[PDB]
């Protein structure tokens, strides 16, 4: 990471990033679990939920989805 | 209720008394000055 | 001031020893360990405090 | 005979009783703070076997006791109920039952807080009670509930006292007295009472909400359950900062009264700074949030908060220069009130300097929660409250008792507290620049010498408190001797090179009120006639 | 607000017309010397005659040593010397030969 | 016997404030400049090692 | 760097933001010292002159022109000292070309750090533990309250974000050398921008109450060469 | 006269009495470095 | 707790008894006690406002997780709504009919005053009975799993002030039974004239929301 991976902050420049991971993950989940063939439209913001967003919440959501019970206030559809 | 000139009676204590000529109550004040932190330490630990 | 220093001395004497570690040599070892590598800022100045 | 000291319908008995309670709380707090500093004199376990739980228990006891039972009760109650309705010409103050109820609900607070501090679990979160730091999981038992009840009853007492003062000012004004030219003390108490009336209810509501959370086990400010403790954090800030104003502004009024009745000259810009103090009271609700720069607010919000917090800081310097002009061109005497006011103003200038250094938001990132912030507020609160109370006592003891107090003992007392404060507070600059990590029972031994000198200063302060109580004994036992001889100061102000001995003898005091030449407190029926002024 | 200063002077003379003791002399002297204004020889002589209406030589000492040490005024001496010389020669109050050799 | 008087209020405060500002500035600036040149030489040295790290 | 006994100066700067803010604060405290000297000379000369003041003036009240002069002087002074403060805050609050991220969600009474940006071998995250060393465990080679179970490695010469949060109680991620300190609400999430410039070892602590074991919750970080740092993230 | 005696102290407050102000703060150097040398 | 409450009520009735009995009443004492009681009711109003704002502050939903968008859909707990609406509507009717019934009493002080006092007693008895019907098994046990118990807690804490309102009305009636509170230095009347005016405003504020909002 030679001082430049994603450039200037555009997703959310503010220091607080509370409601940041959910929006970055809902679109990825929608693009992934709809046909399972092509992920090109959602293949540009990987570092948004890989580095900018904590991976602990992402893995917790993945485990919750795997076990069939989710903790977040989301919709089934 | 209206018999206080206000020279020495304003203090909420009695100056008179041979057993306590402001010597026993004020020694108790001395004791209670450091009593509460000492007992607070003594309840859980040693001084 | 004299009462302050005398009472501090007597209460310190009555306190007794309460440190089985951190002697002068302990501090010397720690300072040598800290100020031997890892880009030392001119070797530091961490002198041992006192007895 | 006991109704005088239990059902005092007169304000003076309640004033002296509040003074006694506050001085008892203050001496207890000073002794236990000496114990704490002895624990922090050297790293390790020399007198207390570690017990970080106990360490924070006495730390919060220190903070809560001195904030809620030393600075508050006497410093406002005595001066208010002894001057505000007396100088205006009112015969007797109203609502004795309210004051008695406040007094008799106080021991509830004292006993409950003693039990809370003297349980095995105890509450030890410090002056900050923001959950889940103040959660019942760590600090179990009844300590939180007792602390909450003490908070509620103390808030009720202070609010009722402020209401009584406000109604006395609004209704019991004499016919011959304009409102615009009120003395600085009256306006100071007015602003303090209104700020208290607009600040205490918010903190009381927050404390009630926390009590409901702790009792009914609901989810308002806990992190689990979608809670926001930052709401109560903001409530506590909007209490404390106006509460800081509540603690300081009456001290400003007391210093103004002292300098006006001593320097024999008017205060520079008196009406202009009455208007400025009114503006401060009106705008204090806008600079309460300069501590939350790191919580995660927006950059624009940071800019607004910092702009407010250094745009409302000018009147401090305005008051400094106004009192400097008040002591300029006049006669200053080598009396204890002069030196107390001078030391208070100087150390307040350094405290405000440190605060202005803290005013910047960019520097706060590396400066917040460092040692500098705690050093700054210890500076301002310590000197302000302690020196204001000391000056008030040494300036008002012959006013309420009439028995003279030794000049030599007062001067040596001042020197002891002054040198202790300076030796404690000078190294804090180096301590802040190094980054001493706060609230650690076993701190790194690098700061051993500075901790030693701080302990020496604290012990100097404690022996100074012993000198205080011995001076009280000396006054009680030899007031007649002090009146007989010249061992104690007889007159507040020295004559000028214009006055003959007889003329000065029959014109000993030319002040703005009759209190100085009012005889030692008369019976409960005083000021039987209205005060006329032109 | 750079208010008028001769009004207080006229107050001094009207209280002189109502003067009843040395107390009024003390009050007017204190009020006059308190102001930043330097008193002219006319008002100084008026104050001197007010003090002498009771014939109190110590008050003359007071007023003369107050004139000698009223205001620094950038250390004005020669005017003070000549003024004290004339207000002395008008009546004669030799006192500087006693307290000075001390 | 000088009649025009009351012209001393203005300049007293002015000279006092300018003298105070000058004295405070000099007193602070002594140690400020000393400790600042100490810091600046230390920072130049640190920049030297920073450059030599990549050089 | 490391706190030292009887120190007289701030530790070596670790990020350009730190040096900038310390220099601007130095200029601010220069102004503060000169005005404090002003006030001190005022007090000294006034008391020295008036300890023997012959006459007490009584009729100087406002002086409206010069009054408004010293009333508008503090406003322009604070605006002058705030313009550099304004530009410094405007530059610091923004993030310019961040490179990678390190996260620290410490539990109660001890710290936990997360290196999810780097992959250990293939895809999997990097995570380790770090606990305080008490007096009993204080052997020959460890420091009391300054040595932890595992040090925190930092990528030298790399823009780094600090996505910090907590679990139960607010824990303060404090590194004085890097000029970074943010209180981490357990339910919230906060990130700041910084980058280390040199190689060195820095020590920190928890400047926010945790509980019974609040004191023994230190922060021990360090910096090494880039190949060594990459190798450490590879093996761990 | 009015001008010559005006500068007796007006310009004389920069070199005559500055020693008093300098000595009013001399306690720091004698005290704190001395304590540092004593302990260390 | 019961004996402490009885002791407090006994002290209050005793002190009003000496106030009505010792006489020596001027405008000073009447105005002072009226101002003090107005300050007390103002403090009660401020307590009401603070308690209302305690649950009102969830409007913009500034939370971070597990919710942050009221209502936090995902949990189906017991809804507090629709339980106390009968009590609040009957209290609204009583407030509407007594908005100036107290002034009618002070103007007339006749058999119409007796009828007003009797209907006030009957309505407060009905209110306390309808509060007492759901005492233990109202919604559930308050031990765990809180999602919508805040409205119930608010109603429970608000009922207390109505309880002492009924208590003060009863003690006033008993004071009239003791032949002490006549049309002289009246203390019950001087407060009950403005009691409805200071009570209806805050209760309407608490009823327009907290019952039509947050469901
Ligand atoms: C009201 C403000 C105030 C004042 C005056 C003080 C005064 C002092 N404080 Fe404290 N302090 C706080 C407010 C204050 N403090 C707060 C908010 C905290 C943080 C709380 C925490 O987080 O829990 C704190 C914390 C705090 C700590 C941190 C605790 C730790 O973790 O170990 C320490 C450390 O030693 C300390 C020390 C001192 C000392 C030595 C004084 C000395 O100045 C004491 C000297 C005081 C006296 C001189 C009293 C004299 C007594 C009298 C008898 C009065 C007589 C007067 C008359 C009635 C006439 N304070
Ligand atoms: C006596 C009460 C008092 C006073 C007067 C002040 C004065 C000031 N305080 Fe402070 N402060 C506290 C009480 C006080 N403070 C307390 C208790 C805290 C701790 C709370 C918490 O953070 O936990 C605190 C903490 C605190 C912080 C918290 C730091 C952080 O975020 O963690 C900040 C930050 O901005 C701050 C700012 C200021 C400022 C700008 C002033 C200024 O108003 C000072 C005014 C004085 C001057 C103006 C200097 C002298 C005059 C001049 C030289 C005139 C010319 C100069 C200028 C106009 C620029 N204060
Ligand atoms: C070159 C140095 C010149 C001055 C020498 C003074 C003595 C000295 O350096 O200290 C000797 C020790 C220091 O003792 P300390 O480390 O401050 O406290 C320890 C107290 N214990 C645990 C032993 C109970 O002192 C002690 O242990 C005794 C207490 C202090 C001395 C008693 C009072 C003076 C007596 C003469
Ligand atoms: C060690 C040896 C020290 C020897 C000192 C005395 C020398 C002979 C006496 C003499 O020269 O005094 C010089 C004159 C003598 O005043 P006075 O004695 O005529 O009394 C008349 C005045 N009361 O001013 C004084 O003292 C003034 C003393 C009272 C004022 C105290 C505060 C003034 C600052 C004191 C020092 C503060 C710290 C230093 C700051 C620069
Ligand atoms: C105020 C500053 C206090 C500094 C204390 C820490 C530094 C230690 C130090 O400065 O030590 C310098 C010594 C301290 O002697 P001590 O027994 O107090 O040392 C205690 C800790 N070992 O000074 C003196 O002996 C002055 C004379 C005091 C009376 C000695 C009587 C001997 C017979
Ligand atoms: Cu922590
Ligand atoms: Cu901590
Ligand atoms: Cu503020």
């Amino acid at each position: 990471s030679p001082l430049h991976t994603v450039g200037f902050d555009a997703r959310f420049p503010q220091q607080n990033q509370t409601k940041h991971c959910w929006q970055s993950y809902v679109d990825y989940h929608k693009c992934v679990n709809m046909k399972g063939e092509d992920f090109a439209p959602c293949k540009v913001f990987w570092k948004t939920y890989n580095a900018l967003c904590p991976l602990d919440w992402i893995e917790k959501w993945d485990d919750q989805r795997e076990k069939g019970i989710f903790a977040g206030d989301i919709n089934s559809d | 209720v209206h018999f206080k000139d206000g020279v020495y009676e304003n203090i909420p204590f009695k100056v008179k008394g041979r057993k306590t000529p402001y010597a026993l109550s004020h020694f108790g004040f001395f004791a209670i000055g450091f009593a509460v932190p000492f007992v607070a330490c003594y309840v859980q630990l040693k001084k | 001031l004299l009462f302050s220093v005398g009472l501090f001395a007597v209460v310190r004497m009555a306190g007794g020893q309460d440190a089985k570690t951190m002697n002068k040599e302990w501090q010397l070892k720690s300072d040598e360990y800290l100020k031997s590598k890892n880009a030392n800022p001119w070797g530091g100045y961490s002198q041992v405090q006192s007895k | 005979m006991v109704q005088r000291w239990l059902y005092s319908t007169n304000a003076k008995d309640i004033a002296v009783l509040y003074f006694m309670l506050a001085i008892f709380s203050g001496m207890a707090g000073t002794a236990m703070s000496l114990i704490i500093r002895l624990e922090l004199a050297a790293p390790g376990s020399q007198y207390l076997h570690g017990n970080s739980q106990l360490f924070n228990v006495l730390v919060v006891g220190h903070a809560v006791l001195m904030i809620f039972f030393l600075v508050m009760p006497a410093l406002i109650g005595g001066f208010g109920n002894y001057l505000l309705p007396l100088m205006i010409g009112a015969t007797d103050t109203a609502f004795p039952r309210i004051n008695n109820i406040a007094f008799w609900v106080l021991p509830m607070g004292l006993v409950c807080l003693v039990t809370s501090t003297l349980v095995e679990s105890g509450a030890g979160t410090g002056w900050t009670v923001y959950p889940p730091l103040s959660s019942i999981q760590a600090h179990s038992g009844p300590s939180v509930d007792l602390a909450i009840f003490a908070l509620h009853l103390t808030s009720i007492s202070s609010l009722l006292g402020a209401i009584n003062f406000i109604v006395t000012t609004l209704n019991m004004r004499t016919n011959g007295m304009t409102m615009h030219k009120l003395p600085l003390f009256v306006w100071s108490i007015f602003i303090t009472a209104f700020l208290l009336l607009l600040s205490l209810p918010v903190l009381s509501a927050g404390i009630t909400m926390l009590l409901l959370d702790r009792n009914f086990n609901t989810s308002f400010f806990e992190v689990s359950g979608g809670g926001d403790p930052i709401l109560y954090e903001h409530l506590f800030w909007f209490f404390g900062h106006p509460e800081v104003y509540i603690l300081i502004i009456p001290g400003f009024g007391i210093i103004s009264h002292v300098v006006s009745t001593y320097s024999k000259k008017p205060v520079f810009g008196e009406i202009s700074m009455v208007y400025a103090m009114a503006s401060i009271g009106l705008l204090g609700f806008l600079v309460w949030s300069h501590h939350m720069y790191i919580v995660g607010l927006d950059a624009d919000t940071r800019a607004y908060f910092t702009s407010a917090t250094m745009i409302i800081a000018i009147p401090t310097g305005i008051k400094i220069f106004s009192w400097l002009a008040t002591i300029h061109g006049g006669s200053i005497r080598l009396a204890t009130p002069m030196l107390y006011a001078i030391a208070f103003l100087f150390l307040f200038t350094m405290g405000g300097l440190t605060g202005v250094a803290l005013a910047n938001a960019s520097l706060d990132v590396a400066f917040h929660d460092t040692y500098y912030v705690v050093g700054h507020f210890h500076y301002v609160l310590s000197m302000g409250a302690i020196f204001s109370l000391f000056a008030g006592y040494y300036y008002w003891s012959p006013q309420i008792l009439g028995l003279n107090y030794n000049e030599k003992l007062a001067q040596i007392q001042f020197w002891l507290i002054f040198i202790g404060a300076n030796v404690i507070f000078f190294p804090m600059h180096f301590l802040g620049i190094n980054g001493m990590p706060r609230r650690i029972p076993d701190y790194p031994d690098a700061f051993a010498g500075w901790n030693y000198v701080a302990s020496i200063g604290s012990f100097i302060a404690t022996l100074s408190l012993f000198l205080f109580i011995y001076i009280l004994y000396d006054q009680l036992v030899n007031g007649l001797n002090n009146k007989v001889n010249n061992k104690s100061v007889i007159y507040n102000k020295a004559p000028d090179f214009v006055e003959s001995n007889t003329i000065f003898n029959l014109n000993t005091v030319k002040s703005s009120s009759i209190e100085f030449l009012l005889t030692s407190p008369p019976a409960v029926h005083s000021f039987n006639t209205p005060a006329v002024q032109s | 607000d750079e208010e008028t200063f001769e009004e207080f002077t006229a107050r001094y003379e009207k209280e002189f017309d109502e003067a009843y003791d040395l107390f009024e002399v003390q009050r007017v002297l204190n009020n006059c010397f308190s102001y930043d204004l330097v008193p002219a020889p006319a008002v100084i002589e008026k104050a001197l005659r007010a003090a002498r209406r009771v014939n109190d030589l110590p008050t003359a000492i007071r007023v003369f040593e107050a004139l000698k040490y009223k205001v620094e005024n950038e250390d004005q001496y020669k005017a003070y010397l000549d003024e004290l010389k004339d207000v002395r020669q008008e009546l004669g109050v030799p006192l500087k030969e006693e307290l000075f050799p001390s | 016997t000088i009649a025009p008087i009351t012209g001393t209020i203005k300049r007293r405060v002015i000279m006092d404030i300018v003298l105070g500002f000058s004295l405070g500035g000099v007193m602070a600036s002594y140690w400020w400049w000393g400790f600042h040149m100490d810091k600046i030489n230390k920072r130049e040295k640190f920049y030297a090692e920073l450059a030599e790290r990549k050089k | 760097d490391v706190p030292t006994p009887y120190a007289c100066y701030f530790q070596d700067s670790a990020t350009p933001n730190q040096e900038g803010i310390l220099e601007l604060h130095d200029n601010i405290m220069f102004y503060l010292l000169v005005i404090l000297g002003l006030v001190s000379w005022m007090l000294y000369t006034i008391v020295m002159t008036y300890s023997k003041n012959p006459i007490a003036y009584k009729y100087i009240k406002h002086g409206q022109t010069i009054e408004v002069i010293w009333t508008i002087f503090p406003a322009v002074i604070l605006l002058i000292i705030a313009f550099p403060s304004f530009i410094l805050l405007y530059l610091c609050d923004e993030v310019i070309s961040p490179a990678m991220t390190i996260k620290a969600i410490g539990y109660q009474w001890y710290w936990k750090y997360e290196y999810s940006d780097f992959i250990n071998d293939s895809g999997e995250t990097v995570e380790f533990e770090s606990y305080v060393i008490p007096d009993e465990l204080l052997e020959e080679g460890q420091l009391r309250l300054l040595d932890t179970d595992t040090s925190m490695v930092v990528p030298v010469d790399t823009h780094i974000r600090f996505v910090v949060t907590a679990a139960d109680v607010i824990h303060d991620f404090a590194i004085p050398s890097l000029g970074i300190k943010v209180d981490a609400t357990p339910g919230r999430l906060n990130q700041v921008s910084a980058l280390i410039q040199r190689e060195g070892v820095f020590y920190g602590a928890c400047s926010e109450l945790c509980g019974t074991g609040h004191a023994n919750m230190p922060i021990k970080i360090e910096a090494v060469s880039l190949p060594k740092f990459l190798e450490w993230l590879n093996e761990q | 006269g009015r001008i010559g005696e005006s500068w007796v102290i007006t310009e004389g407050r920069r070199l005559i009495p500055e020693i008093f102000q300098w000595s009013a703060v001399l306690s720091v150097c004698l005290g704190w470095p001395g304590a540092v040398y004593f302990f260390s | 707790l019961f004996v402490l409450l009885t002791s407090s009520i006994l002290w209050f009735r005793d002190i009003v008894a000496e106030a009505t009995y010792l006489g020596d009443h001027t405008m000073a004492v009447r105005k002072g006690i009226n101002l003090g009681f107005l300050m007390f009711v103002l403090s009660e109003v401020l307590i009401f406002a603070g308690l209302f704002w305690a649950y009102f502050h969830s409007a913009m939903s500034p939370d971070v997780t597990l919710g942050a968008c009221w209502p936090p859909v995902g949990i189906e707990a017991v809804q507090p709504t629709e339980l106390p609406l009968l009590n609040t509507i009957i209290l609204l009717s009583s407030g509407a009919t007594v908005t100036y019934s107290h002034h009618a009493l002070i103007a007339g002080n006749r058999n119409k005053a007796l009828s007003g006092l009797l209907i006030t007693f009957w309505l407060i008895v009905i209110f306390v009975t309808c509060q007492y019907i759901e005492y233990t098994n109202a919604a559930f046990t308050i031990s765990d799993g809180v999602y919508g118990s805040v409205f119930y807690a608010g109603t429970g804490l608000h009922f207390l002030h109505m309880v002492m309102l009924a208590a003060m009305l009863g003690v006033n009636y008993w004071r009239m039974r003791n032949y002490h509170l006549t049309a002289g230095h009246h203390v019950g009347y001087e407060t009950t004239i403005i009691y409805t005016h200071v009570l209806d405003v805050i209760w309407l504020f608490l009823y327009v929301v907290f019952y039509w909002w947050g469901v």
